[PDB]
């Protein structure tokens, strides 16, 4: 039962130990999602003003 | 049957790729003539490398092997860096208009 | 003992289903990325012509 | 990217940073390896809030043939952002990096395609 | 930054000067404007 | 340059040069200062006109602990281009000297900037 026993406590260390590379996926998306959603309205806002540069 | 399901969990949850179970692709943009270049390495299915390049978004672009969470990880990593590089970018336009 | 296979195979598959959609989005977050990259490159030479517009009306001045 | 400069932010007040900034380079310079062919210069320092100050540094390398130029920002935010040294820097107190250089789209597809 | 640009320029336009025949017009809008654009 | 290659070009017809080569090597030697630590090696000569003989040399140094390695050629042209040298080995007939070392940009910019 010692093989066993230490077996599935290393394996179930590992795969938490996974779960906890999952989690840290988890944490830094909110952040970066914001940081990316941004994007989008600035080059369309950017965008808008170089065609009032050229308008003028 | 108890020592094979084991085994094969034991093989889900690994980079070592026998049915990885977090197999996926992103495609990562490359102008020409790269394309030739890449070339995947230890691991690859060319099976799973092939069905990448069939379904392709566009052309110019190679697939990229996202095994598991560190990877996706530095995915972002990446997408951050970029992220910095556009911001800034966008603000030398802004600033020269 | 079963209990904890059952247990090993649902974590299993449910973090499964959910890295498949982080991944699915971190690659319509590339999409995104890429798609306003061209706009960004299509600004900055949209920027540099008008930039050389202006120094010509200068010279013209 | 020439001009070599990357900000760090960290998570002390402006005065301690000040006040103790030959330690603070000598130790930057440590990180570096603290061989006599690299140099770290400080540009500039600036508070940002109350325990927080950025300092941009760059870092002059020397040759060979006695020859100076500046370590181009990339190379050395590729140095500081590698796990084991990124470790050494929050011990110094910083908590973030930044360069200036505005990446290519394809340097910024490598960096995904490889974000190791 | 567009739209701005078509007030400032639809500003300095009514507005002078000495330039041998273009004196600033008048603005309408709205009642006036409807009916002065079905006259067209 | 640690081939330590030094080409000069003496105003004398080959067999001159040959002829009297214990000499000459001696006489170069004595430019150097004459100590036993230097040794003048020939590693070629060659005609280049009538009355023109290119003589590649080599310095070789011993150390104190019985060491010895051959005096980097850029080492060896600065000291022969000083103005005192420079006039003795006029007065053999060099006519000309070059080294092979192709310097790098900051090395050439240090020469440009500091030309004495």
């Amino acid at each position: 039962s010692e093989a066993l026993q230490q077996e599935i406590a290393k394996i179930d260390e590992e795969i938490q130990k996974c779960i906890r590379d999952k989690e840290a996926v988890d944490a830094f998306l909110p952040a970066h999602g914001e940081q990316l959603a941004a994007i989008p309205t600035d080059v369309n806002f950017v965008t808008r003003k170089s065609e009032g540069a050229h308008n003028a | 049957p108890i020592p094979e399901q084991i085994k094969l969990i034991v093989d889900k949850w690994n980079p070592n790729h026998p049915n990885c179970a977090f197999k996926t692709y992103l495609y990562n943009k490359v102008d020409e003539h790269t394309v030739p270049l890449y070339g995947p390495g230890p691991n690859e299915d060319p099976k799973e490398w092939e069905e990448a390049l069939q379904r392709k978004p566009a052309p110019n672009f190679i697939p990229v092997l996202c095994s598991g969470f560190p990877s996706i990880v530095a995915r972002l990593m990446l997408q951050r860096r970029v992220i910095t590089e556009f911001n800034n970018k966008l603000h030398q336009i802004n600033a020269s208009l | 003992m079963d209990e904890i296979i059952t247990r090993w195979a649902t974590d299993l598959a449910k973090y499964q289903k959910e890295f498949k959609e982080q991944a699915a989005k971190v690659m319509e977050w590339d999409r995104l990325l890429v798609e306003n990259g061209e706009k960004i490159q299509k600004l900055y030479t949209s920027t540099y012509e008008a930039e050389r517009a202006s120094n010509e009306i200068e010279r013209q001045l | 990217d020439e001009d070599g400069l990357i900000s760090l932010i960290f998570n002390k007040k402006e005065s301690d940073i000040r006040g103790q900034q030959q330690q603070l380079v000598e130790s930057l310079h440590k990180v570096l390896g603290g061989h006599q062919t690299l140099t770290v210069n400080v540009e500039g320092v600036k508070t940002k809030a109350d325990n927080q100050t950025e300092v941009i540094i760059y870092v002059v390398e020397r040759s060979p043939n006695g020859t100076s130029r500046r370590v181009g920002a990339s190379a050395l935010f590729s140095y500081f952002e590698q796990a084991h040294i990124k470790a050494n820097m929050q011990s110094l107190g910083v908590t973030g990096a930044m360069a200036q250089t505005e990446l290519s789209p394809v340097q910024i597809k490598q960096l995904i395609q490889n974000p190791l | 930054a567009l739209f701005d640009s078509l007030l400032a320029r639809n500003k300095k336009q009514a507005e002078g000067e000495t330039a041998l025949g273009e004196l600033p017009s008048l603005q309408l809008g709205l009642a006036d404007l409807r009916q002065r654009l079905r006259k067209l």
